[PDB]
């Protein structure tokens, strides 16, 4: 699969995020317990809640499609469908909203992805969400200054940065410590205080952000200069126009 | 010269507009804001008086961790907090809608034929004047035939009246001028002659029913109220039986055969009668706006006055209340009429067009669309990139999508002189924007834009329509903010560039060229500023009949 | 034949049933099983005799939370259902032993009614089905118990609700798959105003049958709307065949290959490879490390893409056994496939657009709901001309119980009655056999 | 004792009420009237200011060749000229309608099930109270989640709020009482127990959106506005993602699955959305009126308070403006709530029933209809014959037809305990009246009455319906004055006689049992009098945002 | 089309005028429309010119209503067949074809 046209670094990074064969760079270690804390759907050690019985106990009808499509493990167990949501700064966060949704439906099974300008969300079965979330938090999908885990009050993608390079957060879930150079997650994604904060590590430096980003900007790589990517967008516009008029 | 939004950005923020860093969290929350402070105190007074909690800043999340911005109303020097541009808080905005809702256009051509051909009586400018004196007594709710009638208080209904217009200059001049919309006085020479030739010897009434009635009732009341009092005035002025078979011909004429509603009725899921915002097609909205007849040497100004009219009506009142409600959609709309931002982008596009093609001289083709819409989209997005303060101002992706695509679409239509290629340019802008920033609008913003390219030139039943005929009930457009008012602008754009007197209905254009309206449709953005400042005096208030 | 295309037809286990069938043998205009299904759905009514009885005995008539104290009537309707049904049938039929049916279910608690076809031959539309059924049952109930003139209006209210004060049959104890003609978003829309949950309930959550019934209804509506006339006809026929009838086993084989470990993206890759293998698309030119694909047959590319879209929904929502993500699949299958190929997505962007709005209006405060309450007449999901809603039906068929407004919640009366009808419940074999029957008339 | 209308007749005229002769033509024309004099002066001021003639007494025919009468508002000692009872001139009447239009009832039962079964969270009296504090901040138009929101001015929207009720007393007492409609306090014991048993463990919101919004927009806005702010408050109070799949279930529940509109939408010829007067069934109108819970030892008073409510809303505002307009239909309606006339006739009929059958004890049969409706019709008509001043007071045949038949229909229903036989009595009254005086109403008055007898007991599709379920959209009833409000009274009559807590919907009955409404629904006629005197203070005014 | 008076009473879009000799080519237009309206050749479809080509009588084939819920297929199938026939007769451009649609079916679906 080729995923996306273009010859910029931005275009290559977009392809890399989409490509399940591309092994995402691990930038930080976050324990399974701290993923569960950040998510805020259940307490550590709490058995998974259930929205319905395990598939073995709710007797699905005979169906070739069901027989051919393997349920994800959380579906087998009847897990709730829960979410994780990120906001990405337009100041060179590595991932960006359509990049995430496109990538999620190439890389992850059983995924409900939604794109908005100031928030991007995935909803899936709870135990699977936990595994996906570990990857979303530990790898270059995430930077703790230019990205934020936010289930509400998402304002910030388009705001100026603060003096530490941190994106705005109305609820200040992620706190930069000048004395350590690290970001601490002090609240879960919905904004409730953690009894024990989670170390998110150091923010990426500015040159590395520019190297890894998937946003086009005049002060980075501009979309208008990635002429092959622009060509394909214009082509799609024209062919959609033609098809709607007369597809013969 | 400076970009047109630079003054506003300098007024809003401490930092210069190019600066990428600022300060948060230490601004005092809501206490930074005069208006929020007013609201906190009012909420306490409300709760105390009624015994139920109401507005309370401590509910939910805490506003004002960032700067709560003032907005410049574009083309003005007025800066206000956004709450003053909420339609609930802005009497000018409410009166704009009331003045549309309470208006209907009703012909006298069938009526005069009934009088001459069925009753066998003459119609002359003198009989017309007598009829108009009669109907200006009757229309606000007063009697002309029966004994022991009880009537509306004239001071409560002072905004209701009837005028006429005709393309026949000699007839027009023979009718008492108190009752005539003077096309020659209200329109510049070229526009006046266009409009008179469209109307010809036809004679048309512009009827405005009382604001207090329109507010008590609904839009579908207007043509009925109009017809009842036209009917009574025909009986009184032409001396027929007060209720004979011919009376029914006047009713059918006034209610159906020669009525022009501002809006057509809506389907059941969004059920509404006539003269509601969803029924008003984009070309009528452009013609209601009167910028065309005063700013006719500046097509950008004309087009963006239409955008202001439509963004407010369609996003704030229609989508933000009729179709939803609550806090609503103030800033989805203000993005299109504040801080001179859309103005900057559209004047850029107009100059690009004048330099490359000449106004209305570009081929009406997809090649022109690809050229202009791409260039203008890239200019607009570059401004958000160059000026972090601009991006923080128009903080929602939907706002930016609408503003950039409006400039792109209007500019394309300036070049082609055709609204349909303008529309194609709007959709191309969205697609480019989405790829440039890997985001566009809110969750559901681009339903119509994704369907958009394919439906621009479609001819199928519920797909194909010239843009001027489309409106808020065009299926793809029926749900979402940040499009409808901008489409009214794109509808206006080629006609403004061509110098056309109207976009879609010349009777609608003439019908709002009337200094006896309450809202000033020649300067919509000026009026929004006046209302924001609490300086606008609406019709329809009940002070006269309530305690002092 | 107007079109030279031929398709191979399969059963819902992926077995070949008929080879090289002319495309038009699947047309709603030609295929007698589609005709039978559509006519059947027009004329079938579910009658809730238990509901009528309970409404009368409590005087709870005329809509939610309504009651008229003092109007209670205690009638043993269910206990006398055989006699009432036979009396109603005598009034509903035109002639003895015509195609009228009145069949009791649930020990007399429900009745399946099929109003005779002859009544619709001389009708403008379809409302004769509920209106003839309603008055026949009102009259039969009055006659069974000698209900007085003074009380009979309560029987009427219990059967048909607040109509005509309400435009709809508000609080009625009869139900149809179709809704009243006034509620159409546009002329020609009536076969689109059928709730997804009704289709899923009727087909007993069999995924391929739900997709087939939904596609039949949607694409048949496209003919009534005029959308499948002239230049667009072949596009709609190929959509019907490849997206809803598993033509050439393409949907089935994509699901087979991607069901164990696959994603929306992996289905896309397989579909593009198949389109290239079959000559539907080819490389038009090369950019830098990027192949731009073209096609000389937009309608067939669209149909292949539509098959992949259905398979992608089955793989993605099937893996979750949760329907909500169908809005996401309908969006990003199409978004991804455009940037993968340089070709337009399904319905030239209209599925993607529908999906944007549908995503919004199934995850927001403003309206909509869960996937099951949508339909082709819904303002959110009317925009694609038949290529989106059948995927929603497939996704809801695959849902294991994540929805509050499930078919069990919204569609129980419809399920009980309409799933009795073989051609409604399992339409695919009937449409395939009928295609075989007329193949030599095309 | 004296007939109940005698005081009013003595106040209106110089002659004794039984005298057959009077004086005309020398009374001073309009100058006899304080109110007409006010209007003449106001018309001059209006015309001078705006430059267009308006109210002018010399147009058409000359009012006041006979006495221009004062009217006693029934059950009060207030006498006013009829103009003060025109809905345009009476803020109480306008606020009655606004308070209905801006109200919706919305369950929390599906919502709580989504929280418990889909989200897996607890619902308790404490979470409900926290939700109610939240929604009472949000509902008037204020924010709870997003940054940089702009909001409605709390003082402009002070009339908007949310309360709840439930039949479960133990749950009701654990919710903060500021937010609870207390069924045990508002209703007498037996009615309270009936109502609580209907509701059971259900929990229902009564939502009132702002009057200023309802006036700017329409009735179909109400359930949407309600649902948006319910949705936001559910997000904030139960701490879920601010927009996830489950959010759509709260939307569908609040907008569709557990909403009760006041009115259902109307068909195209009279196109309107929800919560407009034509959609309000007669049984809901009787339940909105709150006379039942205060005047429960007097079934005549309860029934005629419902008549007043409906005559005003359905004839003056709905038929007289929404469906027509102009001078309108003030006196077609005032006939049913002034001068204690309908009261005299209906108390007569109640006594006749009590003496002959006993309330609620007559056979529910045509023989009972023939007996009571005939006797009461003849009594009413005799009063017009014996008192020429009465006949000159209710000078229009339609007025008399409606009043006499309302007394006949209500009386019949008092006897049978069944509204359908009451309705049959109404139609028989019309037929008898027509033969007695060789006249009935205006040209089109008896369309529904001629169809009436045959459609009372019909069971056919668009014919058959219990009266309680009928309303202004029942086909025969869709056009004409002098019926709809009276039918709401007949709907009320048997339930008042039986002591039933409600007529058709117990949730509607409870929803208006609320001290925080602006209009006092327990004393509709008292409020009409207060508005006539210009002493009623409505919600929705814009004074705070306009010049002083 | 020649006046750009489309979309309802007193409506006009200046600059959109299209001067097409429809009546002069009515036979060809009618025959092309008939091919699209029919289901099969020699079924009960009729397209018959009246008034020297100024009007056409159309009967949409019964078979289309056998698989329709109601009756709106008659105007909708007729409308699109004539829109397409007119476009093809004169090679109306993609850019202008929407005016032909407006001239045939009016302001629908905004109305
Ligand atoms: C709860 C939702 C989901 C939904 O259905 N509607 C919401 C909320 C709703 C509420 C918020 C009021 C409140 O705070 O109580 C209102 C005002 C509608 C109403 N009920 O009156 C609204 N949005 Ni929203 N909504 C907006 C917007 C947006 C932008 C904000 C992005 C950002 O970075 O700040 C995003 C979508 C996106 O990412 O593109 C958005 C999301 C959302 N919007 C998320 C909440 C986001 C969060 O948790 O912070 N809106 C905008 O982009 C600007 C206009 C703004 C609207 C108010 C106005 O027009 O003045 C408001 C329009
Ligand atoms: C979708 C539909 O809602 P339902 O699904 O019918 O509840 C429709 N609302 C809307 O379109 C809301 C539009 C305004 C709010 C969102 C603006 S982006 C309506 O209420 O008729
Ligand atoms: O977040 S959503 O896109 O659902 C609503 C934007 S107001
Ligand atoms: O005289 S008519 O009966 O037509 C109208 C009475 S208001
Ligand atoms: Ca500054
Ligand atoms: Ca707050
Ligand atoms: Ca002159
Ligand atoms: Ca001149
Ligand atoms: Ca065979
Ligand atoms: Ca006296
Ligand atoms: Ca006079
Ligand atoms: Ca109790
Ligand atoms: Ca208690
Ligand atoms: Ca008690
Ligand atoms: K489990
Ligand atoms: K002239
Ligand atoms: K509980
Ligand atoms: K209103």
């Amino acid at each position: 699969a080729q995923y996306y046209p273009g010859t910029s670094k931005v275009a290559q990074n977009r392809r890399n995020f989409c490509n399940p064969e591309y092994e995402l760079e691990k930038l930080r270690e976050i324990s399974d317990e701290d993923v569960v804390k950040i998510l805020g759907h259940r307490a550590p050690g709490e058995e998974y809640p259930s929205v319905h019985p395990p598939l073995e106990e709710m007797d699905e009808p005979e169906d070739a499609i069901r027989e051919m499509v393997e349920p994800i493990d959380g579906a087998k167990a009847g897990d709730r469908v829960r979410y994780i949501q990120f906001t990405d700064s337009m100041y060179f966060a590595p991932a960006q909203p359509y990049v995430r949704s496109r990538a999620y439906l190439c890389r992850y099974r059983g995924a409900d992805a939604g794109t908005l300008s100031g928030r991007q969300i995935i909803e899936t079965r709870e135990r699977d969400l936990e595994k996906v979330s570990k990857e979303l938090l530990e790898t270059e999908f995430f930077d703790p200054a230019r990205s934020g885990v936010r289930g509400k009050s998402v304002h910030g993608h388009s705001l100026r940065l603060d003096e530490d390079g941190m994106m705005f957060d109305m609820l200040r879930r992620q706190i930069y410590n000048k004395d350590t150079g690290k970001v601490e997650m002090v609240k879960n994604q919905i904004g409730d205080e953690l009894d024990e904060p989670v170390d998110l590590g150091e923010p990426l430096d500015e040159e590395t952000l520019m190297d890894k980003t998937t946003i086009y900007r005049v002060d980075g790589e501009a979309y208008r200069d990635d002429v092959e990517a622009v060509e394909i967008m214009q082509r799609i516009h024209v062919l959609r126009s033609q098809g709607g008029y007369n597809p013969e | 010269a400076d970009k047109l939004f630079i003054n506003a950005l300098k007024k809003k923020f401490e930092e210069s507009p190019e600066e990428k860093k600022t300060t948060f969290y230490t601004l005092g929350g809501w206490k930074q804001s005069e208006r929020k402070t007013e609201f906190v105190n009012a909420g306490k007074e409300v709760a105390e008086k009624r015994g139920i909690p109401q507005y309370n800043p401590d509910i939910g999340t805490p506003l004002g961790q960032r700067v709560l911005m003032p907005y410049q109303v574009s083309t003005t020097d007025t800066y206000v907090e956004g709450d003053d541009l909420h339609f609930v808080n802005n009497a000018a905005m409410q009166q704009l809608w009331d003045d549309i809702r309470r208006t209907v256009i009703v012909g006298l051509n069938h009526a005069h034929a009934v009088i001459e051909k069925r009753l066998g009586k003459e119609v002359t400018p003198e009989t017309i004047t007598h009829y108009l004196e009669t109907v200006n007594h009757a229309m606000p709710g007063a009697a002309v035939v029966q004994e022991h009638m009880v009537e509306t208080h004239p001071a409560l209904v002072a905004d209701s009246y009837v005028k006429v217009f005709t393309g026949n200059d000699e007839i027009a001049d023979e009718i008492d001028p108190a009752f005539v919309i003077d096309i020659n006085k209200q329109f510049p020479e070229d526009q006046a002659e266009t409009l008179k030739a469209e109307v010809g010897d036809g004679i048309w009434q512009v009827v405005r029913i009382p604001t207090i009635v329109s507010r008590t009732c609904d839009g579908a009341t207007t043509s009925r109220w109009s017809a009842m009092q036209i009917g009574m005035s025909m009986i009184s002025a032409y001396k027929q039986a007060a209720g004979e078979a011919a009376t029914g011909d006047f009713a059918y004429a006034a209610k159906h055969a020669e009525v022009i509603h501002m809006g057509t009725y809506l389907p059941v899921r969004r059920a509404r009668g006539e003269n509601e915002p969803g029924g008003v097609p984009f070309g009528y909205l452009a013609d209601i706006c009167q910028s065309s007849r005063v700013n006719y040497d500046d097509p950008v100004r004309v087009s963006l006055d239409v955008v202001a009219t439509g963004a407010m009506l369609y996003d704030q009142i229609w989508l933000g209340s009729y179709m939803s409600g609550g806090v609503g959609f103030t800033q989805y709309a203000t993005a299109a009429y504040t801080d001179n931002i859309l103005d900057d982008f559209t004047y850029f596009g107009k100059e690009y067009v004048e330099d490359k093609y000449g106004l209305c001289e570009a081929p009406n083709t997809m090649d022109t669309v690809l050229d202009i819409a791409t260039e203008v989209t890239f200019y607009g997005l570059e401004q958000y990139e160059e000026y972090p303060a601009l991006l923080e101002d128009q903080f929602g992706g939907s706002q930016r999508a609408a503003v950039v695509a409006a400039a792109a679409g209007c500019s394309t239509a300036f070049a082609t002189g055709n609204a349909q290629t303008g529309l194609s340019g709007w959709y191309l802008s969205m697609y480019l924007h989405k790829e440039q920033h890997s985001r566009l609008g809110f969750y559901g913003y681009d339903l119509q834009d994704q369907c958009g390219a394919s439906n621009v030139f479609s001819i199928r039943g519920d797909e194909g329509l010239p843009l001027e005929l489309r409106g808020p009930n065009y299926p793809n457009y029926a749900m979402n903010v940040g499009h409808q008012g901008e489409y009214a602008g794109i509808s206006q754009a080629p006609h403004a560039a061509r110098g056309d007197a109207f976009v879609f209905n010349p009777l609608v254009k003439i019908a709002f060229a009337d200094d006896n309206l309450v809202f000033d449709f020649t300067n919509v953005r000026g009026e929004f500023a006046k209302g924001a400042l609490r300086e606008f005096e609406p019709a329809g208030e009940r002070a006269l009949i309530t305690p002092a | 034949a107007k079109f030279e295309d031929k398709v191979d037809l399969y059963d819902d286990r992926g077995n070949l049933v008929e080879e090289q069938v002319p495309l038009e043998a699947l047309s709603p205009l030609r295929n007698p099983a589609i005709k039978s299904i559509v006519q059947g759905i027009k004329r079938t009514v579910a009658v809730n005799l238990e509901g009528i009885e309970n409404a009368l005995k409590t005087a709870k008539v005329g809509g939610p939370a309504c009651k008229i104290m003092g109007r209670e009537l205690d009638l043993d309707i269910v206990g006398n259902a055989e006699s009432i049904a036979a009396a109603a049938k005598e009034m509903i039929q035109v002639t003895e032993d015509d195609d009228t049916k009145v069949e009791l279910l649930g020990g007399g608690k429900r009745a399946l009614v099929q109003v005779p076809s002859a009544r619709f031959d001389v009708a403008a539309e379809y409302s004769a089905a509920p209106l003839v059924t309603a008055t026949a049952f009102v009259q039969a109930i009055i006659n069974e118990f000698d209900v007085s003139m003074y009380d009979a209006n309560m029987v009427k209210a219990a059967v048909l609700g607040r109509y005509p004060q309400s435009v709809e049959y508000m609080g009625a104890n009869i139900a149809t798959m179709l809704d009243i003609p006034q509620k159409l978003e546009g002329p020609g829309y009536a076969l689109r105003n059928i709730m997804v949950n009704h289709v899923v309930a009727t087909t007993l959550k069999n995924t391929l049958q739900a997709a087939a019934l939904s596609t039949i209804l949607e694409q048949t509506a496209m003919f009534e709307m005029g959308d499948a006339v002239g230049a667009f006809e072949r596009m709609h026929l190929l959509g019907l065949a490849y997206q809803g009838m598993n033509a050439d086993n393409l949907v089935f084989d994509l699901v087979k290959a991607n069901g164990k470990e696959g994603t929306v993206g992996s289905v896309i890759a397989d579909l593009v490879e198949r389109a290239l293998e079959d000559g539907v698309i080819k490389v038009e030119k090369e950019l830098t490390d990027y192949k731009v694909y073209g096609t000389d047959d937009l309608a067939m590319w669209n149909a292949y893409a539509a098959a992949g879209l259905m398979a992608a929904t089955m793989v993605n929502q099937g893996a979750a056994r949760a329907a909500q993500g169908v809005s996401s699949t309908l969006l990003y299958y199409n978004d991804l496939i455009e940037f993968e190929t340089g070709l337009p997505s399904v319905d030239f962007g209209k599925v993607e657009g529908t999906a944007v709005g549908f995503s919004f209006f199934s995850h927001s405060i403003y309206g909509g709901g869960g996937p099951g309450i949508f339909n082709g007449n819904h303002i959110v999901t009317r925009h694609s001309k038949g290529f989106a809603i059948p995927c929603v039906a497939a996704a809801m068929a695959l849902d294991a119980g994540t929805q509050m407004f499930s078919p069990e919640a919204t569609s129980g009366l419809i399920k009980e009655v309409f799933s009795q009808v073989d051609e409604f419940r399992e339409p695919l074999k009937y449409v395939v056999e009928a295609a075989a029957e007329i193949k030599n008339e095309i």
